[PDB]
């Protein structure tokens, strides 16, 4: 099981992104996908869940309208389309997997992580 | 040691236990 | 929401010592602990799940307790690579959230 | 009552009640939410009832 992010990189305050995590070693089609952030010596941060089939879609409170995350099990990969960025949205983004240990499936609960990948908003040079 | 409780000639009584 | 708060934010521990963590959740979860371990600079590793199920691979030392409010984080006997900063994470309701971390270091 | 006495004793003295002869309400134990921690081991608390 392999969780291959990307799309990191530095965007100026106010304008796109999108992130992308490229699934592999299980079957992704049928798993609901996180997206978890970790500013620059912070703790972490819930970010956007979609279910297995991406009808459903729930978003943490701070980031409500602007990001955007999508689906695509035909090449088996995880996007978040972030919009109007902002100072405080510069954060390591991890990708993460429902996942469920053993038959307490009524857990339903938190597993392998992707490696994460840096985001800096700011205007800098 | 100890367990449950239940609390609640002229005349001839029988009683069968 | 439900809010997670872990306490203390911070301990120094030696080898060999019992540790204890605690979360408590504002609202009754019942069971929906998840705790993980993250090193700096790497991604966190999952614990405990259902706040009292030990995941594969993470040695028995690591133990959860508690259900509804009062949850509990255990480490029977540090060890050097155990020292580091630990998560709770509730999974009853969406929007999913986290604790704000537990840092354990070398007294 | 158990639950309402307005004093409990001491931890070292735990005091041991017997209940016997009576039809139990579990689940109006099970809907009130004011107890922290409802945790079971033994029975499911719905089977309980
Ligand atoms: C008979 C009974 O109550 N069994 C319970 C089970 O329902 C519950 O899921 C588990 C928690 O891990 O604890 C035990
Ligand atoms: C109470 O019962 C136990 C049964 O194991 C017995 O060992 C004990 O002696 C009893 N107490 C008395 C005072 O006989």
């Amino acid at each position: 099981v392999q969780l291959v992010e990307s799309g990191g990189g530095v965007v100026q305050p106010g304008r796109s992104l999108r992130l992308s995590c490229a699934a592999s070693g299980f079957t992704f089609s049928i798993y609901g996908m996180h997206w978890v952030r970790q500013a620059p010596g912070k703790g972490l941060e819930w970010v956007a869940v979609i279910s297995y089939d991406g009808s459903n879609k729930y978003y943490a409170d701070s980031v409500k309208g602007r990001f955007t995350i999508s689906r695509d099990n035909s090449k088996n990969t995880l996007y978040l389309q972030m919009n109007s960025l902002r100072a405080e949205d510069t954060a390591v983004y991890y990708c993460a997997k429902e996942g469920r240990p053993s038959d307490i499936v009524v857990v339903v609960a938190f597993d392998y992580w992707g490696q994460g990948t840096l985001v800096t908003v700011s205007s800098a040079s | 040691n100890c367990t449950f409780e239940y609390v609640s000639f002229k005349n001839l009584r029988e009683f069968v236990f | 929401d439900i809010q997670l708060t872990q306490s203390p934010s911070s301990l120094s521990a030696s080898v060999g010592d019992r540790v204890t963590i605690t979360c408590r959740a504002s609202q009754s979860i019942s069971s929906y602990l998840n705790w993980y371990q993250q090193k700096p600079g790497k991604a966190p590793k999952l614990l405990i799940y259902a706040a009292s199920s030990l995941q594969s691979g993470v040695p028995s030392r690591f133990s959860g307790s508690g259900s509804g409010t009062d949850f509990t984080l255990t480490i029977s006997s540090l060890q050097p690579e155990d020292f580091a900063t630990y998560y709770c994470q509730q999974s009853y309701s969406t929007p999913r959230t986290f604790g704000q971390g537990t840092k354990v270091e070398i007294k | 009552e158990v639950f309402n006495a307005t004093r409990f004793a001491s931890v070292y003295a735990w005091n041991r009640k017997r209940i016997s002869n009576c039809v139990a309400d579990y689940s109006v134990l099970y809907n009130s939410a004011s107890f922290s921690t409802f945790k079971c081991y033994g029975v499911s608390p719905t089977k309980l009832n």
